[PDB]
């Protein structure tokens, strides 16, 4: 068979993985809850390349419409469970 | 930049929503309630079929003229007839460039 | 290849041409030309069922590979002898094919050197 | 013939005499009955024909004909009892009325021995149709489909009376034996010109003709399902066999009268088919199939050979259960829905898969596929063509193209793809429809076995 | 045999699998080894290609021109 | 069952084409802040791969060795 | 500075190299908030039907029975016959039939008269 | 050619399933180590469809080549089929290049 | 996909769009992690040159000049995900989603077996039935005169208020439904 189902706590710990390979992102300071602009000092180019990483991670796109707006890491586990279709 | 008061309370209580539901799609431990030897399949595919073929082939279909046409067999020089116990010369002393 | 660059970019006169070929009658350089001869019958290449282009004058060859091979059934590695029989056969028949070629360019290339320098020595 | 003739008419009064609650089911149970009994006609002699009486006969063309027929009224009444089920019990013992007297007028057209009986049979059966078409019709546009079926229809007929009345007074008899042995050549005149364009016109515009196309459109489409499945299942037939009987006393003029026919077809072969690529409507599609492939047959009785006269044979048969079935189907997803438009329901086969295998034999015998006895026809027909010039391949073969395009194009948008979210009335398949599907499809398939018995006379 | 994900690591390997892909890639490069050692004729071709400038016209019959 | 992810500590872009990256960037006053996200296509036991001729003989030792032992043999039996 | 890319009927023009979208005006933009209105009270229409609980049965779209319509039966009310309706019908509809029958008649006429010489190999053809 | 086409679309049909059904090759890294009998079988078939000596593709690809040669044939029909010849080794090197060789390129959960 | 559209795209969109974009191809030309990670640089940094461009004619014309470059380089084939638009694998499981309303037409012999699953859903029926009128209320209290605006719906504000039309949003199939 294949893939055992998402669970987001492994989605949470994927994009926290992600997010502290990020050169711009204070690891020992960054939080399920930090703000990419506002608490980290990005701007919407680093925002950018954010998203296309995490489509890199979880290998599916995300459109830009909707992305516009996953402003922090809770935001983007969020997308991805409702998107994948996971509840717990 | 982001998204706005509304559009985010909503997202969340779609969420709790459709988290519920799809919770609920689970199946309990009794949910199908269902209400009430080593060579046979040799016999049964091969050998039946081909009893029914071979009788079907050796008194109906070759009771008919020109239904089942085989090519004449090849004769050699030095072949032996099965009829007729004919011997077929050989073949003209080849020049031996040996 | 080269036999195709001269006729095509050279003379094309000074070529044979494989479809007219040979336009030369057989007896004209030779003084005296045996014909080929064959060692299988018409009755044994029928009977035999060859096929009508293996029907050439390595057939009995060919003959003999057959009855081997339906001999020698389960080994079919066993018709090896016959098989380099066949083949060189074949591979004479082939080089006498090439020496038909070579011999009709060589008269096409001196019949017109001997014609047109007659005509040469003919016009002075 | 007069067993098969009185039962038919008896099954009038068994339906005037029933329960207001069994009337459906006396009329299918002796309807299917009735078939099997007419299933006998298929023995036939060989050099001849069966010659009952004086009055009647029948043919190795007449008895696939009229087996189809017998077996058509019970697959009408199945059909029907569905979308009648409001209806006073009257109303329902008067429209099987109509279907029983039009079952009966095709029976007797069929076998009739002299040409004016055929012609008051033929004609006869447009008062039935006209009456299920115009009165139990679903849209207002009935009415002028009513008119455009009947004119059509009595603008080629009418001509047709006046020569036929006139070749018996210059013959002696219409007889189509004494009309057989006693033919003699027409002359290349103007009058015999237009004796054979009076002899042949009225069979044209019932096949249809392309060009004379345009009643059948609208008939076939505003009429309720029973009269579809009649109108193109047989009525269309009509006037392949009255061409295929009248065609003997019109030699040699038909060598070069046959032209422009022949173009008409050919060309509005590939038109209607063409035609059939954009169409919005369901039934509407089905009914320019129907034209493409009785242009078909057109061409096989024009051009008179004995393997176009098998060919149109066998390809009036297949299209009659074909056509029926397609019809059948469209009628399913309108009884659903409530519209007749191809997009709005769509991605059925998630929905409805056994409804989905039927929709699929049903376009894969459209398109003719081997050995399917509509390939048989069409084959046939197509060598004859080939015969006849070789350059008729090329419409012959952009003809098979478009038929593979437009049933595969049907069956993609009605069956694939995702289902329409809004249109949540879509409930499971019923018994009858799937019997009814069934009751089509395994006759067709049948026939391939004993192609011989749909082939005809010349076989 | 389970086997379960690695994240950002080498999967994980059986010893079935190593040992029958090399066994197979060996039995190829054996087999055709011992083709070419019994049957270089195929490859490197048997007979030998004539040359037709090595020909007398003795032999091919032409005459020396003056006849 | 129910693995967890290797700690993100480890990840280090030296010795790695991404150093060599990193390096021609700051050639040109620029920075790569992403290379620590890919060095694992690099760390592990994807440190070393075949090139394509040496793929392409891939069991040719087993293979000769095989082949050699069996014209040996063959040198040795005809020998009766 | 780059080859530029021209559109044509089978490949239109991308939007991202289209000059309109470039050359904003406060117009343009009322234009589009009021297209997005439109779109927005179409959007609503549909959804309040939709997820209707007590709605059983197809909901019914006049923009699909005005395409329909316009396909098929109001093409005649709206018809004129033209220099142009009827060149093009005379055209695409007497023009085949024509030239078919041509290539019909050329060929059979040939084939008879070939016949009539006793010249067109018909060995084998008892099938017709 | 059945043979070896055959498996060749089955190794193929292996790697897209091990890499979460994505069928382009710049996604694919070095697989040489990860799929090892997915890359014998795909290496020996591609040897196959090049015409590599004493196997299946070459008694029926090399005597092709020979006969194309050795006849009475259109010189711009020979051209091209030789021509095609290379790009058949070509076309495999791509795909044994791009899929088996060289880094990972694809998401990390292996 | 979930978000209501807007009347257009600023000009911060387009330009984040075209980036994004950009990159892609670039990924698609640039097949191995360390070039394209090399190029990407590059490409970040020119498009950081005109970051702080205040005259909005000449940012436009940067802009407008971006996009026939991007036009005229992108790549022929470039690399989609699997799931999106233009993948392998974009509407696989469309044949597999049914909708739920067809549960309703099962046999009561269907629904013997599954007994809990089929009470649950009768309980989420009544919920639907029992919000259907206040949330259709809601919306005709929050909606202009004029029709609404944009395609925004609002959340539920009251106690047990549910966010208006929600039965079709919550019960979708699922994205591989069986
Ligand atoms: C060639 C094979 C030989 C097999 C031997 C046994 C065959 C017995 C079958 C008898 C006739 C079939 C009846 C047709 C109606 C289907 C009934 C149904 O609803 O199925 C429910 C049943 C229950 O399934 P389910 O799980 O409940 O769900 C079903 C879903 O609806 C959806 O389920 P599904 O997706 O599986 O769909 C059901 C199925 C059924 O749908 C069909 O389309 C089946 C009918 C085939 C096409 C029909 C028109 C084409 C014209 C051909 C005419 C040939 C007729 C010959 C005489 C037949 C006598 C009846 O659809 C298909 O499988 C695809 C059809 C494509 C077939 C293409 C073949 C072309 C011609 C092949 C050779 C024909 C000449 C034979 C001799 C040639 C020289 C030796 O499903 C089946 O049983 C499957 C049917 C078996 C497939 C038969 C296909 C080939 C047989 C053709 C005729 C037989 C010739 C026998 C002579 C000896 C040889
Ligand atoms: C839209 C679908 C409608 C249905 C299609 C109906 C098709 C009807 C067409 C009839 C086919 C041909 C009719 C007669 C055959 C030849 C016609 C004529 O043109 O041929 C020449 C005839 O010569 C001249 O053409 C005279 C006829 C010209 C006058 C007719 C007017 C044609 C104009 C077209 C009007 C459209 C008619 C259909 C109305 C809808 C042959 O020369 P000739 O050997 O000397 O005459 C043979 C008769 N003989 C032996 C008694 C002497
Ligand atoms: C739904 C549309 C269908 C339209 C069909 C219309 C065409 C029908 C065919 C022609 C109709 C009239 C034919 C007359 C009936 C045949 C009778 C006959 O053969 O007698 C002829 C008589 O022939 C005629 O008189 C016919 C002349 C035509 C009169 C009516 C003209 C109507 C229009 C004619 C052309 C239309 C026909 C084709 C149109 C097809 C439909 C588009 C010879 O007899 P005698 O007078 O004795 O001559 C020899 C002794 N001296
Ligand atoms: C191989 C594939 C083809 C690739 C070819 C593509 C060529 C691209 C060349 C470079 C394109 C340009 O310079 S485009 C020049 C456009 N100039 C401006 O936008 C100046 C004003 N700046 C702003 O508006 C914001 O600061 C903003 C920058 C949006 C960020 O905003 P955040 O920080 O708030 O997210």
């Amino acid at each position: 068979s294949d893939a055992p189902p998402l669970t987001l706590e492994a989605i949470k710990d994927r994009v926290l993985y992600v997010l502290k390979l990020y050169d711009k992102i204070d690891p020992e300071k960054l939080s399920v809850n930090s703000h990419f602009m506002k608490d980290l000092g990005l701007d919407s180019l680093d925002q950018v390349e954010i998203i296309m990483a995490m489509e890199d991670e979880f290998g599916f796109e995300i459109p830009d419409i909707d992305a516009e707006k996953l402003m922090c890491p809770q935001e983007i586990v969020d997308y991805i469970a409702d998107k994948k279709d996971v509840y717990e | 930049s982001g998204y706005t008061p509304d559009e985010k309370l909503r997202l969340q209580q779609l969420r709790e929503l459709r988290r519920r539901w799809l919770k609920d799609q689970e199946l309990s431990p009794r949910e199908p309630v269902l209400p009430p030897r080593h060579s046979i399949f040799a016999v049964t595919h091969v050998l039946i079929p081909v009893w029914i073929i071979h009788y079907y082939l050796k008194y109906h279909v070759t009771a008919k003229p020109y239904t089942v046409v085989e090519r004449k067999p090849r004769i050699f020089p030095g072949d032996t007839i099965l009829e007729t116990g004919e011997v077929i010369p050989l073949m003209k002393e080849f020049p031996d460039q040996h | 290849g080269a036999h195709l660059a001269r006729r095509y970019l050279g003379d094309a006169s000074k070529e044979p041409d494989p479809l007219r070929m040979p336009t030369f009658p057989p007896d004209y350089g030779f003084p005296e030309r045996k014909e080929r001869e064959m060692v299988a019958t018409q009755q044994e290449m029928n009977d035999a069922q060859l096929m009508l282009q293996q029907r050439d004058y390595c057939a009995h060859y060919l003959i003999q590979l057959l009855k081997c091979k339906r001999d020698s059934f389960p080994n079919f590695l066993a018709c090896k002898h016959e098989q380099h029989d066949w083949d060189y056969c074949e591979h004479l028949d082939y080089v006498k094919r090439m020496k038909e070629f070579e011999r009709e360019r060589r008269l096409l290339q001196r019949k017109k050197r001997r014609e047109q320098r007659e005509a040469e020595m003919a016009r002075g | 013939m007069l067993k098969i003739i009185i039962p038919t008419t008896m099954l009038l009064p068994m339906t005037w005499m029933s329960k207001h609650n069994m009337i459906w089911i006396n009329a299918t149970v002796h309807s299917l009955l009735i078939s099997l009994i007419s299933l006998s006609l298929l023995n036939q002699l060989g050099e001849n024909s069966l010659n009952f009486s004086l009055t009647f006969f029948s043919d190795s063309l007449s008895a696939p004909l009229l087996v189809l027929t017998t077996w058509l009224l019970p697959l009408m009444l199945m059909a029907s009892q569905s979308h009648l089920s409001k209806e006073t019990t009257t109303r329902k013992k008067l429209y099987i009325t109509m279907l029983i007297l039009l079952q009966l007028f095709l029976i007797m057209t069929f076998t009739a021995t002299e040409l004016i009986l055929f012609y008051i049979l033929f004609e006869a059966t447009l008062v039935p149709t006209l009456i299920i078409i115009t009165r139990w019709g679903n849209q207002t546009e009935r009415l002028n489909a009513g008119l455009y079926f009947l004119f059509y229809t009595l603008a080629g007929s009418l001509p047709l009376l006046v020569a036929l009345v006139y070749i018996q007074n210059t013959t002696g008899s219409l007889n189509f034996l004494i009309i057989h042995y006693w033919s003699h050549p027409l002359s290349n005149s103007w009058s015999n010109i237009f004796m054979w364009l009076a002899c042949i016109m009225a069979f044209m515009v019932k096949m249809p003709l392309y060009g004379l196309h345009l009643w059948l459109p609208k008939a076939h489409v505003e009429a309720p399902i029973a009269g579809s499945m009649v109108l193109a299942a047989v009525l269309l037939k009509l006037g392949g066999y009255g061409m295929m009987r009248i065609t003997t006393i019109l030699n040699p003029l038909t060598n070069y009268m046959a032209y422009p026919f022949l173009m008409l077809s050919m060309w509005g072969m590939i038109m209607t088919s063409s035609i059939c690529l954009r169409q919005t409507d369901l039934k509407s599609l089905i009914a320019y199939s129907s034209v493409s492939h009785m242009a078909l047959v057109i061409v096989a009785i024009m051009i008179q050979t004995p393997w176009s006269f098998m060919g149109a044979t066998a390809l009036m048969i297949a299209h009659g259960l074909t056509s029926s079935m397609l019809f059948c189907l469209a009628n399913t997803n309108y009884e659903r829905v409530h519209s007749r438009t191809m997009i709005l329901a769509r991605g059925l086969q998630t929905l409805l898969p056994l409804m989905a295998t039927w929709w699929l034999v049903a376009s894969l015998t459209n398109l003719a596929l081997p050995p399917s006895i509509n390939l048989i026809g069409e084959l046939f027909i197509i060598t004859a063509s080939f015969s006849w010039s070789n350059i008729t391949i090329i419409l012959m073969g952009m003809n098979m193209m478009i038929t593979a395009l437009y049933s595969l194009y049907m069956l993609i948008t009605t069956q694939r793809g995702k289902y329409t979210h809004h249109i949540n009335n879509i409930k499971p398949s019923f018994t009858r429809e799937n019997a009814l599907m069934a009751l089509h499809i395994l006759p067709l398939l049948l026939l391939t076995l004993n192609p011989k018995m749909i082939l005809g006379p010349l076989y | 045999v389970h086997i379960e994900p690695r994240y950002r690591q080498f999967p994980q390997l059986t010893r079935s699998q190593l040992i029958q892909a090399e066994f197979f890639s060996a039995t190829m490069w054996f087999w055709i080894l011992w083709r070419f050692w019994h049957d270089s004729d195929a490859v490197l071709g048997h007979f030998p290609y004539p040359d037709p400038s090595q020909w007398t016209d003795e032999e091919l019959g032409i005459l020396p021109d003056d006849e | 069952s129910k693995m967890e992810l290797p700690d993100y500590k480890q990840w280090k872009i030296e010795g790695t084409p991404l150093e060599t990256v990193q390096e021609k960037l700051a050639a040109r006053g620029l920075r790569d802040p992403w290379g620590r996200n890919e060095a694992w296509r690099y760390s592990g036991g994807f440190a070393n791969n075949v090139s394509f001729v040496g793929a392409l003989l891939k069991g040719f030792k087993w293979g000769f060795a095989a082949f050699v032992v069996a014209v040996g043999a063959e040198y040795y039996l005809e020998s009766q | 500075s780059f080859p530029k890319y021209k559109p044509s009927r089978l490949a239109t023009l991308p939007a991202t190299l289209d000059p309109a979208e470039y050359d904003i005006s406060p117009e343009t933009r009322k234009a589009q908030a009021e297209r997005l209105a439109i779109r927005s009270r179409l959007k609503r229409e549909y959804l309040l039907q939709y997820n209707d609980p007590n709605r059983l049965g197809v909901i019914e779209d006049p923009a699909l029975i005005r395409w329909t319509y316009a396909r098929s039966a109001n093409i005649y009310p709206n018809f004129r016959p033209t220099p142009k309706t009827s060149l093009l019908g005379a055209l695409f509809g007497i023009g085949p039939l024509f030239f078919w029958y041509y290539v019909f008649k050329t060929d059979r006429d040939k084939k008879e008269k070939l016949i009539q010489e006793g010249k067109l190999d018909q060995t084998f053809n008892i099938s017709y | 050619h059945a043979f070896f086409k055959a498996m060749l679309f089955m190794c193929s049909g292996s790697i897209i399933h091990s890499l979460n059904d994505e069928q382009d090759i710049r996604k694919m890294g070095g697989l040489y180590k990860a799929m090892p009998f997915t890359t014998t079988a795909l290496i020996i078939g591609s040897l196959a469809l090049t015409g590599m000596p004493y196997l299946t593709g070459f008694y029926s690809k090399d005597l092709i080549i020979e006969a194309v040669n050795m006849s009475y044939t259109n010189a711009w029909a020979l051209l091209m089929t030789l021509i095609a010849t290379s790009l058949t080794a070509a076309y495999s090197t791509r795909i044994i290049f791009f899929a088996f060789l060289g880094k990972p390129r694809f998401p990390p959960l292996v | 996909a979930f978000s209501a559209p807007a009347a257009y795209l600023t000009h911060q969109q387009k330009v984040l769009r075209l980036y994004k974009r950009a990159l892609r191809h670039l990924e698609s030309w640039c097949v191995h992690r360390d070039k394209y990670r090399y190029f990407a640089c590059l490409m970040r940094a020119r498009f950081d040159e005109h970051k702080n461009e205040k005259d909005m004619v000449k940012a436009t014309q940067l802009l407008r000049q971006a996009e026939e470059e991007f036009w005229y380089g992108q790549h022929p084939q470039p690399y989609i995900f699997p799931e999106s638009p233009g993948g392998t694998s974009y509407e696989r499981y469309e044949c597999y989603k049914v909708p739920e309303w067809c549960l309703d037409d099962w046999h009561p012999s269907e629904k013997a077996m599954y007994p809990d699953y089929f009470a649950k859903r009768e309980q989420w029926k009544r919920l639907r039935r029992e919000s259907w009128e206040r949330e259709v209320k809601q919306l005709q209290e929050e909606t202009p005169p004029g029709g609404p605006r944009t395609e925004a719906l609002p959340p539920a504000r009251k106690e047990g208020d549910l966010p208006p039309l929600w039965w079709h949003i919550v019960t979708r199939p699922r994205e591989r439904p069986m």
